[PDB]
């Protein structure tokens, strides 16, 4: 009925998350004060794929801080740090124009879309019994993903999330791609929308083993882009505002510390 | 093809998708 | 021989059945098209649109609240504009304040993001719409870089909004549905339409008869 | 607008075809229920009538050269011609003129023959 057993198969199949890897030869850490307002191109050149985990401070979020969009104009990128590679970045329903638009100034041509559909955390839970923490959220989602087969009978249009918009109810979360030339992909091998549960507080904070998600669809775009120690001699991948603490092998991951 | 001739959903008035020039067939296999 | 006896009691068959179809067609038999629709069948590259503006405000006094677009993409079917000819519509008389619905294939998303802006809409919403198989499952479609599964209708606004004919959060932007007939859109968005603008004026370009609606003016080639 | 089953009949008579709306303002649901591009028009049908004066019921070369009934289909004629009679088979009328009909009537009133559908069966 449901097929929620199919919908959310990735969630418990054999997807594990990733371990943060130590600073050693297969990874990189740069420490900067703003990443906008200061030369990237001596941290790395040649990228292929540039991961800007952006958390912007629209006004549907509930004043809870962020980037600022009229400072992306400021980041600079020549054609240095890359000549032709990809740009992932997350996008919000209040700035998707101004966003394409700067990244048309920049260069950039607007490929394609990636769309996370949010189910209800609480929604789920009330259907299967008739300020959470990230322990008690990862335990409450396992929980669900373990009683699958009892609210399949349900439907999914009363699962999704409805959060405040002034237009119309919040359900996705959007990541744009953008291109630029001057790769050897594998094209079609991740589907355009995934489905996700996740708690109704801060959908936009994508967790863990939803972000290990993403990281191996865009791994996955670029098989050639794997770094394999030894031949190789510098990281073809870069994220910016990245993780303190957890460190992807083979990325080379700016904090703004 | 007899019956391929109404295997698909016409209008009432199409159903005649191929009898229109059997109407004349038919006369000219009378013929001879 | 047989075969002609056979062909003949064939056409006989249809012939009383097109009979019993017609003697009831005009005696009265309901169609399944709307009572209360505006069918305008021309062309949008010749229509006088200055004669549907007159006619709009004779009738009602003001211009449409919602306007759905499904322009023709000359991405190769066989009855397609150009850009600039779509550009060139006067959308901009056609409405003062309120909403510009396009739904926009990939190829077609930024120069649909430009006309957005260049007839003085503000890009706000955009719904998605996720294809359904006859089980439940996800649709699969041909991809560019990502396997297609979803199409996106851009959502525009401009002037003021705020009157209290159109609602706000009204429900979600994701539909999911299930995959009709080649080019055609699920029958709830314009459940969501009207949660949106209850009762309200609203123009759909390039309609077919399957888009046909009450409170609905439709102009068309094939309608 | 306020009161929409007036609007929506102007709105038809002032933007869309004769063929599409009515004298008043309402839908031609024969119209729709048709494919598009192939509906028999009343002027097609007094077209066929001035045809019957022309040369009446017959081989169907002729009444589609003068094309009365514009751009029209042959078979439809031939097929549209019996239901103006009454009877599916048009053998005891062939290549001859007819002023007024006289035959729906008494072939409607048959009693012996079928009454189906408003016609005389074989
Ligand atoms: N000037 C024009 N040139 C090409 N198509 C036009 C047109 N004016 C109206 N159309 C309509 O646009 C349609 C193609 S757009 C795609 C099909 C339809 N609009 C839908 O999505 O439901 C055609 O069926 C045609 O009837």
């Amino acid at each position: 009925d449901n097929q929620l057993s199919l919908l959310l198969k990735w969630r418990n199949d054999k997807i594990p998350l990733k371990s943060a890897s130590e600073t050693d030869n297969k990874c990189k850490v740069v420490n900067v004060k703003n990443i906008f307002k200061s030369d990237l191109s001596k941290y790395g050149a040649n990228l292929q794929a540039l991961f800007i985990n952006a958390l912007w401070k629209v006004k549907s979020r509930k004043e809870k801080e962020g980037l600022n969009i009229n400072d992306l104009s400021n980041l600079k990128i020549p054609l240095s740090l890359m000549k032709n590679g990809i740009l992932f970045i997350w996008s919000e329903k209040e700035i998707l124009g101004q966003i394409v638009e700067i990244m048309e100034q920049k260069g950039f041509t607007y490929i394609e879309n990636f769309s996370i559909m949010f189910l209800g955390l609480n929604k789920c839970l009330q259907s299967i019994n008739h300020e959470k923490s990230i322990e008690q959220v990862t335990q409450e989602k396992k929980f669900v993903m373990n009683n699958l087969d009892i609210l399949k009978s349900t439907d999914i249009n009363n699962l999704f999330l409805r959060n405040n918009y002034p237009y119309f109810k919040k359900t996705r979360h959007t990541l744009l791609m953008f291109r630029r030339i001057g790769l050897e992909l594998r094209h079609q091998r991740t589907s355009d929308v995934v489905f996700e549960v996740t708690d109704e507080q801060d959908p936009s904070k994508v967790d863990t083993m939803m972000k290990e998600y993403v990281y191996q669809m865009i791994e996955t775009l670029l098989p050639k882009a794997q770094f394999i120690p030894g031949v190789d001699k510098h990281l073809k991948m870069m994220e910016l505002f990245a993780s303190t603490d957890n460190y992807r092998p083979g990325w080379i991951s700016v904090i703004e510390k | 093809t007899l019956e391929d001739i109404e295997n698909e959903k016409f209008t009432n008035l199409e159903i005649l998708t191929h009898l229109y020039n059997l109407k004349a067939e038919i006369v000219r296999r009378l013929a001879e | 021989q047989g075969l002609l006896q056979d062909i003949e009691k064939r056409i006989l068959h249809y012939k009383q059945l097109f009979f019993k179809e017609q003697n009831e067609i005009a005696n009265g038999k309901r169609s399944m098209v709307p009572d209360n629709s505006i069918p305008i069948c021309s062309d949008v590259t010749k229509l006088n649109f200055q004669a549907l503006i007159d006619a709009q405000m004779r009738h009602a006094g003001k211009m449409f609240d919602v306007i759905m677009m499904d322009p023709p993409w000359q991405l190769s079917a066989y009855d397609s504009l150009s850009d600039e000819k779509i550009q060139n519509m006067p959308i901009q008389s056609l409405q003062q304040d309120g909403f510009i619905f396009v739904w926009a294939i990939n190829a077609k998303y930024r120069v649909t993001i430009k006309m957005i802006e260049n007839w003085g809409y503000k890009l706000v919403d955009e719904i998605t719409w996720v294809k359904k198989t006859v089980n439940g499952k996800i649709a699969k479609g041909h991809g560019f870089y990502l396997q297609h599964a979803k199409e996106s209708c851009l959502i525009g606004v401009k002037g003021d909004v705020d009157n209290g004919r159109f609602k706000k959060n009204i429900a979600s932007d994701v539909i999911f549905s299930e995959r009709r007939g080649q080019s055609q859109k699920p029958e709830e968005i314009y459940q969501y339409i009207n949660q949106l603008c209850p009762n309200g004026n609203y123009l759909e370009i390039f309609a077919r008869r399957n888009n046909l609606h009450d409170n609905w003016v439709s102009i068309g080639n094939e309608l | 607008p306020l009161d929409f089953t007036q609007y929506a009949k102007n709105m038809r008579k002032d933007l869309s075809n004769q063929d599409i709306c009515l004298e008043d303002g309402a839908l031609n649901h024969s119209y729709f229920l048709t494919k598009k591009g192939q509906y028999w028009t009343p002027l097609n049908q007094k077209a066929l009538q001035r045809g019957i004066e022309l040369f009446g019921v017959g081989n169907w070369k002729e009444i589609n050269y003068d094309e009365f009934s514009g751009k029209a289909n042959i078979v439809e004629l031939e097929l549209r011609t019996c239901m103006i009679l009454g009877i599916n088979d048009i053998t005891e009328y062939y290549g001859k003129k007819i002023s007024e009909e006289e035959q729906e009537e008494i072939k409607k009133s048959n009693i012996a023959k079928g009454k189906k559908e408003n016609k005389l069966k074989d």
